[PDB]
């Protein structure tokens, strides 16, 4: 019979009834590593981790390809008015650190 | 003085709270109750029990004809049978042969039994509530007596006078119908004493144990007493009551939910924990001392010796004081992160106490005060080895009392890194927007 | 009796009265008895007055 914390009792034959309840011991450990503290969490709770887990890449995937959709587009608005051109001479800080594509000629 | 609170319906848990009058010491209270009873309104409406048909004696005409009249009895038979021709002891026992006739009347009523166990049918309707109180404040010892759960009366104990708030919570463990046979209670619909299909459980309904009119339908009928003996038969389908016995399921005191143990003199619902229960307590103005008249402590410095996650009082704390002199005053943690166990110490000039906490977190953040004077404590807690107790938790387990520091770390750098680097992309086109507009002039 | 189940007999025949299709009642729900009059009157509740 699977106990939870709010509580258990049975009766067996003509005896009193008796009562139990589960304590909080778990098996996992939560000060270490990443794979310690999930399966801590995965046996405490095991309907609610296995949600903030799956939401916690769908953020993550979600703000990736929104910052690289808008990273890629600033780069692409360095090469523009720079390419277009070859003639001009491209400043030294847009080669390397503003964006990534280098000088030439 | 007068203290309005609330306090959680739980029985063996006691309600811990620090009165503090303004100008004098404060006291502290402990509300603690012991029963919490559920009373409906029920009436009854009619009983049931096993049948027991008597047959009287049937009349042997000889040659004739003997016809019966319709009698005001429960399920009343007649059916006459020509030409019996019966035999007894010594010969036969009558002359005319072919032409003869039996009465053979039928007729039931209830049994010898059905003053010992029988069905009680009820409709319930919300009654009174009431429970019963523990109560000690200061130097006072335990007093109890049993109040009324209504916001209106009060019910004076000691020298206090208690108003038990009403229940937030208007369930009740009962149906619109129960049936009470023997010890235990049932949740049933009645065929409403008018109907009753002979096999299930209506087909005897009196309305009092000791009435005249019954109602019953048996599907009595009659039979030919055959090779010319003297008796009456009969066929009839067998006891509906007798059969609900068999086929009944779990009594209402196996189903009910919170934990209610259903009693029967009052038809009750014993010790329920559904919502909370709202107090307010006159304290006497006797009880508080002036302020004047008691230690004040001061540079006090709490250190968490050991805890742990258990049910029971499984933390030790110890704090260091220096107080000006020597005396008692209560102690109380007036967050709901931990409990304690003590309700006063003795102190002395600049020693030392120790008390025991029960707590859900892995890393308390309470404060207690003592001696109208705060301090907070820390500390870090640790898994119990048991795996299943037999008694309720004392503490009460919150939303975040599960995650310890270093899960909050990957909380943190999982949201503030994610969000900062979309910033990072928002501040990006607000740049090459003011590059290439300074390109245009 | 007015409920769509319980049969009487009266004479030879057998009459089911059904049930009302208002369940209005004038009565409140707390009354007071004086005398032979009723009143629709509230309640100090025992613990007040």
């Amino acid at each position: 019979f699977t106990v939870t914390g709010e509580g258990l009792e049975y009766t067996w034959g003509n005896h009193p009834p008796k009562r139990v309840w589960a304590q909080e011991s778990g098996e996992g450990n939560p000060h270490g590593w990443p794979h310690e503290v999930v399966v801590y969490y995965y046996n405490r709770y095991p309907l609610t981790t296995i949600i903030g887990l799956c939401t916690c890449v769908a953020i993550i995937m979600v703000s990736c390809v929104t910052s690289v959709w808008l990273l890629c587009r600033t780069r692409n608005l360095c090469i523009t008015p720079y390419k277009l051109a070859p003639n001009a001479q491209v400043p030294i800080l847009l080669a390397l650190l503003c964006c990534i594509k280098p000088t030439r000629a | 003085y007068e203290h309005t609170a609330v306090m959680p319906n739980k029985v063996g848990i006691p309600y811990k709270a620090l009165v503090e009058r303004p100008g004098y010491a404060p006291v502290h209270l402990q509300i603690q109750l012991v029963n919490t009873r559920i009373i409906p309104s029920t009436n009854l409406e009619y009983i049931t029990c096993k049948y027991k048909t008597k047959v009287p004696s049937p009349v042997v005409k000889c040659c004739g004809a003997t016809q019966c009249t319709s009698k005001p009895h429960p399920d009343y038979q007649c059916q006459v049978f020509s030409g019996v021709y019966p035999f007894m002891w010594g010969g036969a026992y009558c002359f005319c042969d072919t032409e003869n006739t039996q009465m053979s009347e039928a007729y039931v009523e209830r049994s010898e039994e059905c003053s010992i166990d029988h069905a009680k049918a009820y409709k319930v309707h919300t009654g009174t509530v009431q429970a019963m109180v523990n109560i000690t404040y200061g130097s006072v010892s335990w007093r109890s007596a049993d109040v009324y759960v209504n916001g209106e009366t009060p019910a004076k104990i000691g020298d206090a006078k208690l108003i038990i708030g009403p229940l937030s919570s208007a369930w009740s463990p009962f149906d619109n119908k129960v049936v009470v046979y023997g010890h235990e209670v049932y949740n049933y619909d009645f065929p409403e004493y008018g109907t009753g299909k002979a096999g299930s459980f209506g087909d005897l309904q009196s309305r009092t144990s000791t009435s005249n009119d019954l109602y019953a339908n048996t599907n009595l009928k009659l039979q030919r007493p055959q090779a010319g003996i003297v008796h009456t038969p009969f066929t009839q389908v067998p006891s509906g009551f007798e059969r609900w016995k068999k086929d009944k399921g779990a009594p209402l005191n196996d189903v009910a939910p919170f934990g209610c143990s259903i009693a029967l003199e009052p038809l009750r619902a014993e010790n329920c924990a559904v919502g909370s229960i709202p107090i307010s307590i006159d304290i006497p103005d006797a009880a508080f001392t002036r302020i004047s008249e008691t230690p004040t402590v001061s540079d006090l410095e709490c250190k968490i010796t050991e805890c742990t996650y258990a049910f029971d009082f499984g933390g030790i704390a110890t704090v260091a004081y220096k107080s000006s002199k020597a005396g008692n005053c209560p102690i109380h943690s007036p967050s709901g992160v931990a409990v304690i166990k003590e309700n006063d110490v003795t102190l002395a000039e600049s020693g030392s106490f120790t008390f025991h906490f029960s707590t859900a977190n892995i890393h308390p953040a309470f404060k207690l005060q003592v001696c109208t004077s705060a301090v907070t404590c820390k500390g870090d807690c640790k898994p119990p080895k048991d795996h299943i107790v037999d008694y309720p938790a004392q503490h009460t387990e919150s939303f975040t009392s599960a995650i310890s520091a270093t899960a909050w770390s990957w909380i943190k750098v999982l949201v503030g890194g994610t969000s900062a680097f979309i910033v990072l992309g928002l501040i990006a086109t607000a740049v090459v927007a003011l590059v290439l507009f300074f390109h245009r002039h």
